[PDB]
């Protein structure tokens, strides 16, 4: 490499290149910096921390006329690799990081072409702030952004623009995140629906403010809910619906309240799990959380109903009076309305002690029969109440669960990345100048 | 060593570490790259990140770093800070939460011929897509794609030192066995740089999990509870403990399913067979609970509330017990007049109670027969379901 | 620009960035300190630390960095790397992680009159003493204390950034609003030294109110539901044989929700959070429900012959109390051998009737005691829950950042 | 005026820290090594990481740094920053965190005669594979491997330091003034060995390193008090289900299944303390899985006994073989109105007799259940005791082998 | 500034930070060391590490950094970077998982007389043997041993600035109260350096834990469950729920053993107070379960299969109840035989019921005595485990 040793010595020592001065003829001029983003891997979206971790390649392109040469003068060299600390740099950072890492991870070589174009494609692991919308979890879609700007320079000194490509000798801007098929790994949980890129200039900010300009790359990402469906929703929904079996359990089994409260405990453990997977924000209740709260309220109601049914079942003449109106309502009217199954002197004085005894025996058995019959009537009233409560509680739970989950099943990201803007920001639709 | 001091002063008098180290710029710098795996530190399934400790051996000739040993007192090799010389800028493409390039700048061994050997250490935290299908009997395939970042193949060429990674100094893992390992060179055209292919060397490791821990701590309790769910069908209804046993088993299996949920990544590329086992067995336990509630309801039926349907009698008392072991048994004083009438009343009351008890016994017999049929159904269903889920992968491993 | 290069070369000839700018001995560098909040990242109760992303706004004058624009092609300002100029050693004194400095040094903007403006980004973890008493219905008072680490007040003077706004600056459009905290007040104050090595401080205060919806959804409502079931234990008949299971599983579920809270509450010992007080109140209530259910079961199952009911128990729990609770209680060898058998059977059934009457009397006492405990538990639960809830709800953030006390 | 400045300028004006202190390239620099352990900080079983605090003392000769006190005002020691002198670049090769070098770059001490001493402190996080078989009665073998990162054996070699009597200190040094005892880990042995290898002609230049082997014994009192004893007691509670009645309110199946649940909770308790490896099952894990299987079998036994005890004639017929086996063999091994009223009274008496016979068959079923319960209790107790005794006797015979080294800490 | 620029240029023209800053090598550099504790960040009991935020004020004279203010415009004090000058190399001997030495190189204040005051900040992570014998009512005596690593006492001497650490800027802790704090200077001969004693200053902090958090979040639930333990003995056997109560209490205490064992280190120097209480109450629950099973078995004793022993009838029916409600034509003839048989059957049933009632009475007397004994044992065990330490803490003023 005699020739590019000569070229580097000519560019940097002979011409006295100063990397602290911008590449401009006059101080009033601005340096055009073209930016693009290539997503190699969406590493993660941590919902509790509300953080997006991405592996990206940040393409920077600008012109430095102090680094031009005639390739024929220097052995036909057309490109140079140089350390980035030898040349002026635009000093682009990720403004909306949430860990203090503003800069690219690895300061790779710049590529300097003989016509003065400086091309810099460093990689980076970026950790950015992504506020999470929890309303439709696990059927949710998210709207993350990666905002890039310069803190060392303002819109007066550099001018941010998007990378421009060419199709059939017609130039167009690259208004999207680039997905290189050779370098992209698909995320197993997150599908990229929209990936626009935008230059944002604040009209109200002064030109000498760093907040005047930025370039933002957005990721509209849809969660794949199959994992959460199979592993959480079907178990929780099945266990919750299992509580309705208590209305078909006989009161004499002695296990209705045990089943109902065990279902409540299972719902509480599910709530404990899902509360750890999402941030504790106050903007909305998660859909899974809404269903869990609905189910716990319904199960608490079912437990109270089981208590009432057990109370009615165990009533006896010695503590309660079975009114004829309650008898008619709960043993004739409701059972047919609900279509329940239905039933259907010396000898004299000598043996007088035995006759008096036998009459007392007869009265005892007759009274016991009447007592047992009233207890059976109370049991049947309890059965009727249980059947009515089944027919009332099961449809309510089914309808509420269907409503709650149909809110999330029909939740989709919008047809366009930006509401109110018809443009799609897709490579299929190039907006040629 | 004064000779080495003079040599080092001479070598770097007008040396450039920016410029590629061959005599003419049209030549390609040939780099031999080899990877030594010292330890597989960790495989984070949930975050899908593999932490390895590695040595990234890199060999190449620097044209401007040669000398005659006879001019320097026989000095034939020296040790130089790596920061002083040109180096290849190797980058791990699939870095997840580590460094892209080498950060530990250890010294290089430089021979008098100009040959350089640089063996920096690194801890690579690389991305590896986790295939959850066969967990905890799963086999992973975790790659390390290493390539010069800014130099294309026409200026710098990288070649594998060996076909395989160097595992001679590999520390034994308590969780993984490296079944296979192989290094492949690739030339790739990226959309950013058309007409200039960039080279990479990808080292892939096929590693089989050692499943003993998850067998002891997850699968065995799950099997014990999934065996206990079916003993509910041999429990008497009058024990008043069927719901207790079945609901306890369901709660235990649900807790274990959530432990497994915490153990795997939350991706939808595939469903684990362990998760399928858990969902199927929990659905089976819930079906068992539903049928148990039906059985208890049937057992408590009496003529005071229901009447035996003829179809139920035909099916469960005539046909099903035929395929059974047959272990079941399928004079004018008012007081005197009142006393005799009362004795007759007692006798008729006992007769009616006997008839009602017989009808209730028929209902209880039907419940018992359903309980026996369901016990046998549990035995075959649970056994063949556990086999259908696990024996496939077990036979697959045994065949290998 | 070559003119910019010449001006930079002129400005930094003989310039020592380690030396504080002072044309005379005794001159003080006046530093204006302002703060822009880009994001309130978090407030960790366990570590008692507020994590923020901010931009400082530091302004001073360096007489050595002045020039005439007319002599330098009209250049009136310069952007210079912050390491090339003297900086005031402004640090966050009350940082909790040992990091005193800014996240990125970036560049200063120097005007031709020597005015230096520096707006470095900073990710800070500041110590905040968490007042736990009303958590999660609480408001916090988290300060960020900025001061020179080295120079004393006779060398570098501080003032609140204002041109006058004595407040943290928040841009409405671009502020990342926290989903758990609302900002109520955001003042800034200059603290004079206590009363040489003495120093001033500039403190930025963040009064922040928690948004408690999560805790209302995941803790409070389940606790209310479990409490309602603990009440309904007393309506469960003794013969069902399920009072112990219901009450005990209610207590166990409350323990599960205490485990839920264990990951969220602060860990200090100066006071007890109101939600923890409510949880302990509920746990004690369910434990007393267990105790009283055991007592009721003991009364109900009391064997009639082995126990004789005290007369005072009869008067209290059968005559007076049911009226108050609206409990109304409803309401010839062959012939001789036959006569003896019939008389014996009748005598045994009369004995059974007496035994059953005493059993029913004990069971009625159990029922009356159960109803009394049901009403008592309803009253105590409602009153205690109302008191705690009114204490929580009436805790409001301050109307003034600096109340007079 | 300061003689230190004159000596420093005399020694370091024409000194190269990049070159080894050898007059010929073929000569070797001998490094005398000592490692002083001040605190075995911890052994993280989950990470398989040993954290230690040490002083790494290295001594050698640098002929370029030789002076006499008589020429420099009687100075016998010069403290110099380590960056200004050549160092052999000793590193811990088997570190797990990527921290190869020492923690604090302390000054070297240059004595008269060319002797150079360096005693920096260090916190090292080293790889230690945990043998889980006998946990919590286990002992570990955690190695510390030191080598030069830069130089081969022909360029730099290692020797152990010697004590006052000229005896080689081929072990981890312990200074009583600067040693802290770990509350969970006693240090039984700490031999050091200098290994040389790769000396073959095809291999090329030889390599060398120094390996210390901390043989450490866990103090198991904590785990015995807080884990093993409660686990054993709640596991023994499973045998109580045999003495409960086989009635509706007996709660045999309640007690047994809930003991199984408690065992599962204890399995979770020991999961968060043991390594996550799969080369062996820990002894506590083996005991827990054994008693869990026993509790499952006892749950099945309770179900069978409940089935047998509650049989009644209306749905079952008296199996004579089972009755003989359980109740006999097992104990040995161990007017019109007048006529109608008479008919009514006869019906009452016949129904009473039938109730009595049905009740005599039910009592026989209950007695059979009781006999089965007793025999199964004795079998289950024998199985539980034998298995637990064998599993913990496995721990009883686990001890650090009788090695031929001096103890690490002098008593 | 111009004057100070000239001064700074002059002071470091031929300065050396390698040599000790004394006119004569035979002199000792006198360093005054004062620790200021800003915050007690953490006391990790499990890992036995204390994290503190400190300022390590170090004062000493540099012979070659003097000047006459009259020659530099009256500049009498300056601030200079600390990395340029010789400094003492103070190291925390008992560093656990942090840095041994200062890493934050803040400015030094240099007077014209050569006096230097350097006040660097530090986050010290120091080892501390955590004594858990009285946890959560424990007192911890932690320390911070600081000394010059490479300079022995004959070339550099460190002296404490004050007898005590400076707590004037200490932030109050929500978990710990600093009862006492002292700073002691020591001279120690190390085996590495046989004839040169090295100096250190050890700062001791005695700190008492504030126990409210652990009382509310751990102890009170355990007391509630351990109180519920004794109530199984007042619960009737015929309820069919004795095992439910006792076993659920056992499971709850196991789940609390989880928390308690994660809260303490796994050392064997001593068993904690909370650990002793948990083991005692677990054994208490298990004994209650065993005795409850025995009581249930006694209650359901079939009179046909079992016969009351005479010793049982003497102990539980005669003696104990005093100590502690009440003690203890063919058809016509066939019909007559039927009535007689019915009467005999009722007689047999009554006798069997009386024997069963005797068994139930024995079981119930056992329940009464056990309720009394277990309530007394629970109360007295709780007091015997807690009052001994609580009285001492109340006495400590």
């Amino acid at each position: 490499l005699n020739e590019e040793e000569r070229l580097i010595r000519h560019l940097f020592q002979e011409k006295g290149y100063n990397k602290e001065l911008r590449p401009v003829a006059h101080k009033e001029e601005s340096v055009d910096v073209a930016l693009a983003l290539t997503l190699s891997n969406l590493i993660s979206l941590k919902e509790v921390e509300e953080t997006l971790t991405t592996n990206v390649w940040i393409e920077h392109g600008w012109t430095d006329n102090r680094l031009k040469w005639n390739a024929e003068e220097f052995g036909n060299i057309s490109v140079l690799r140089l350390p980035p600390d030898m040349v002026w740099l635009p000093e682009i950072v990720l403004e909306n990081n949430n860990d203090g890492s503003f800069q690219i991870s690895y300061s790779c070589n710049v590529l300097v072409y003989h016509y003065g174009f400086v091309y810099w494609l460093p990689p980076a692991i970026f950790r950015s702030s992504c506020p999470i919308s929890v309303t439709y979890f696990p059927f949710d879609w998210q709207n993350c952004s990666l905002k890039f700007s310069s803190l060392k320079y303002t819109a007066k000194e550099i001018t941010l623009s998007l990378k421009q490509d060419a199709k059939e000798n017609r130039t167009y801007p690259v208004e999207w995140i680039i997905i290189d098929p050779e370098g992209f790994t698909e995320n197993g949980e997150w599908e990229i629906v929209h990936r626009p890129a935008r230059v944002n200039v604040d009209p109200r900010a002064p030109l000498d403010s760093p907040s005047r300009q930025d370039i933002t790359f957005y990721l509209i990402i849809r969660r794949k809910p199959l994992f959460y469906i199979i592993n959480i929703l079907v178990p929780c929904v099945l266990i919750s619906f299992m509580v309705n079996l208590v209305f078909y359990l006989p009161a004499d089994s002695g296990e209705k309240t045990s089943v109902a409260i065990s279902v409540l405990l299972a719902q509480s453990v599910f709530l404990l799990l899902i509360s750890k997977r999402l941030p504790a924000t106050s903007m909305a209740i998660p859909l899974i959380g809404k269903f869990l709260l609905f189910g716990m309220v319904l199960v608490t109601m079912v437990v109270v109903i089981c208590v009432i049914v057990l109370n009615i079942h165990f009533r006896t003449p010695s503590t309660h009076v079975l009114s004829e109106g309650v008898k008619k309502l709960f043993l004739e009217t409701l059972p047919e309305l609900l279509h329940m199954s239905r039933p259907a002197q010396e000898l004299f004085n000598e043996l007088k002690p035995a006759v008096d005894g036998a009459n007392f025996i007869v009265n005892h058995m007759r009274d016991q029969n009447n007592y047992n019959e009233e207890k059976d009537s109370w049991n049947r009233v309890a059965r009727t109440v249980d059947r009515l409560c089944l027919f009332v509680v099961t449809p309510v739970m089914v309808v509420g669960t269907a409503w709650i989950f149909l809110q999330g099943v029909y939740n989709q990201p919008p047809p366009q990345p930006f509401p109110g803007d018809p443009y799609s920001y897709n490579v299929q639709d190039k907006r040629f100048i | 060593s004064e000779h080495e001091t003079r040599l080092v002063a001479k070598l770097f008098k007008d040396y450039s570490s920016v410029v590629r180290p061959v005599e003419d710029h049209r030549q390609v710098v040939e780099v031999t790259v080899g990877l030594q795996l010292i330890q597989l530190i960790n495989v984070d399934e949930v975050n899908q990140i593999v932490t390895t400790n590695v040595r990234l051996k890199q060999q190449w000739v620097d044209y401007n770093l040669k000398w005659n040993p006879d001019d320097y007192g026989g000095v034939k090799k020296i040790h130089i800070p790596s920061e002083k010389i040109w180096r290849p800028d190797l980058v791990l493409y699939n870095n997840a939460d580590g460094d892209f390039a080498i950060v530990k700048f250890t010294k290089v061994l430089l021979q008098y011929t100009g040959h350089i050997t640089w063996t920096p250490p690194a801890i690579f935290k690389s991305y590896c897509e986790i295939i959850v299908t066969h967990f905890p009997f799963d086999e992973q395939n975790c790659s390390m794609k290493l390539g010069t970042w800014t130099y294309d193949g026409s200026v710098v060429a990288i070649n594998p030192e060996s076909d395989q990674p160097d595992l001679s100094n590999f520390m034994e893992s308590g969780e993984w066995v490296i079944k296979e390992s192989r290094g492949w060179k690739h030339s790739v055209t990226y959309s950013c740089c058309p007409d200039t292919p960039y080279l990479d060397i990808t080292y892939h490791f096929v590693m089989q999990r050692l499943p003993l821990y998850f067998i002891v701590n997850v699968i065995i309790p799950c099997l014990l509870f999934s065996f206990l769910t079916g003993l509910v069908f041999y429990l008497p209804t009058d024990s008043g403990e069927k719901m207790t046993l079945s609901i306890s088993v369901l709660l235990s299996l649900t807790v274990f399913l959530l432990v497994i949920v915490e153990l795997i990544p939350s991706t939808s590329s595939a469903v684990p067979l362990i998760g399928k086992y858990m969902l199927f067995t929990m659905v089976f336990v819930i079906a068992s609970i539903i049928i148990t509630v039906i059985v208890i309801n049937t057992h408590h039926r009496s003529p005071s509330t229901h009447v035996m349907p003829n179809w139920v009698r035909k099916v469960f008392i005539d046909t099903i017990p035929n395929i059974m072991f047959f272990s079941t048994m399928k004079i004018k004083h008012p007081e005197v007049k009142s006393a005799i009438e009362g004795i007759k009343y007692i006798a008729e009351t006992m007769k009616s109670d006997q008839e009602s008890n017989n009808a209730a016994a028929e209902w209880k017999y039907v419940a018992m027969v359903m309980d026996h049929i369901l016990l046998g159904v549990f035995m075959l269903v649970c056994i063949i379901g556990t086999l259908a889920v696990f024996a496939g992968r077990l036979i697959e491993l045994n065949q290998q | 620009s070559e003119a910019e290069g010449r001006l930079r070369e002129k400005l930094f000839s003989g310039y020592d960035s380690s030396v504080r700018p002072a044309r005379e001995v005794g001159d003080r560098v006046r530093v204006s300190v302002g703060l822009i909040l880009a994001q309130l990242i978090s407030l960790n109760e366990k570590d008692e630390e507020m994590s923020t992303k901010v931009y400082l706004d530091l302004e001073w004058t360096d007489y050595r960095l002045s020039w005439d624009p007319a002599e330098h092609d009209g250049i009136d300002s310069l952007r210079i790397t912050a390491e090339s100029v003297w900086l005031p050693d402004v640090v966050l004194l009350n940082n909790n992680d040992g990091n005193f400095d800014v996240a990125l040094d970036i560049s200063v903007v120097v005007s031709s009159d020597g005015s230096v403006r520096w707006q470095p980004p900073g990710i800070y973890r500041s110590s905040c003493s968490i007042q736990v008493t009303y958590f999660p219905f609480d408001w916090q008072n988290c300060t960020m204390v900025f001061s020179s680490y080295s120079y004393d007040s006779s060398e570098v003077s501080l003032q609140t950034g204002l041109g006058g706004h004595q407040e943290i600056h928040i841009h409405e459009g671009t502020f990342i609003e926290n989903g758990q905290w609302e900002i109520i007040h955001k003042p800034s104050r200059l603290i004079q030294p206590p009363g040489e090595g003495q120093r001033q401080e500039v403190i930025f205060y963040l009064i922040i109110r928690r948004k408690p919806l999560f805790y209302l959804v995941n803790v409070i409502a389940p606790c209310i539901l479990i409490t309602l079931l603990a009440i309904f234990v007393f309506y469960l008949p003794p013969d069902a044989g399920e009072k112990m299971g219901l009450s005990i599983f209610a207590l166990l579920t409350l323990t599960v929700f205490l485990l839920l809270l264990a990951d969220k509450v602060p860990e200090t010992s100066l006071s007890v959070p109101i939600i923890i007080k409510y949880l302990m109140f509920t746990m004690v209530l369910v434990t007393f429900s267990v105790i009283l259910s055991v007592v009721v079961l003991n009364l109900h199952h009391r064997s009639p012959h082995t126990h004789q009911m005290p007369l005072w128990v009869r008067q209290i729990f059968i005559h007076k109390l049911p009226l108050y609770l609206r409990l109304k209680r409803p309401k010839l060898p062959e012939l001789r051998e036959v006569v003896s058998s019939i008389s014996y059977i009748a005598r045994q059934l009369q004995e059974q009737e007496d035994h059953d009457a005493l059993k029913e009397d004990w069971q009625f006492v159990a029922m009356v005691v159960d109803r009394l405990f049901l009403w008592t538990f309803i009253i105590f639960t409602s009153v205690g829950t109302l008191v705690i809830f009114l204490d929580a709800t009436y805790h409001l953030p301050p109307p003034d950042p600096f109340p007079s006390r | 005026k300061n003689e230190e400045l004159r000596l420093y300028h005399h020694l370091f004006n024409n000194y190269d820290p990049g070159s080894r202190p050898v007059r010929e390239p073929e000569d070797t620099v001998t490094i005398s090594l000592k490692v002083t352990l001040t605190n075995l900080i911890s052994l993280n079983e989950k990470e398989e990481t040993l954290t230690t605090s040490v002083w790494i003392g290295i001594d050698w000769q640098d002929y370029r740094l030789n002076y006499s006190k008589d020429d420099f005002g009687g100075i016998e020691t010069l403290r110099v920053p380590s960056e200004l002198v050549w160092l052999p670049e000793i590193v811990l090769e088997n570190n797990i965190d990527g921290q190869f070098g020492v923690a604090y770059d302390a000054n070297v001490l240059v004595y008269e005669g060319g002797s150079v001493t360096w005693l920096p402190p260090a916190i090292y996080r080293s790889v230690c594979a945990v043998e889980v078989t006998y946990f919590p009665f286990d002992w570990q073998n955690c190695s510390l491997i030191f080598r030069s990162q830069t130089y081969n054996a022909e360029e730099v070699e290692f020797t152990f330091a010697v004590d006052n009597d000229g005896k080689t200190i081929n072990k981890i040094d312990i200074d009583t003034e600067a040693y802290t005892e770990n509350g969970e880990w006693a240090i039984d042995f700490c031999p050091g060995v200098i290994r040389r290898h790769h000396g073959g002609a095809t291999d090329g230049p030889g390599e060398t390193d120094v390996i210390y082997s901390l043989i450490i014994r866990r103090k198991p009192l904590f785990y015995v008090i807080n884990i093993i004893v409660p686990c054993v007691l709640i596991s023994g509670l499973v045998l109580l289900a045999y003495f409960l009645p086989a009635q509706a309110g007996g709660q045999k199946c309640t007690v047994s299944i809930n003991v199984l649940l408690a065992q599962t909770v204890f399995l979770f308790l020991i999961a968060q303390k043991i390594p996550e490896t799969s080369l062996s099952v820990p002894l506590l894990g083996r005991f827990l899985i054994f008693v869990m299987v026993v509790a499952t079998l006892i749950v099945m036994n309770c179900v069978i006994v409940l089935n047998v005890s509650q049989r009644t004639p209306t749905t079952h017929a008296m199996s004579p073989r089972l009755r003989h086996v359980l109740l006999e063999l097992l104990p040995r091994l161990l007017a019109p109105e007048v006529r109608c009223c008479v008919d009514a009274v006869n019906f009452v008496a016949e129904s009473t007799r039938d109730q009595e016979a049905t009740g005599e068959e039910v009592s026989d079923w209950v007695r059979m259940g009781n006999a089965l319960d007793n025999i199964c209790f004795w079998a289950a107790l024998v199985l539980f005791s034998v298995g637990s005794s064998l599993i913990f006797l496995g721990a009883y015979f686990n001890r650090v082998p009788d090695l031929p080294y001096a103890p690490c800490i002098q008593p």
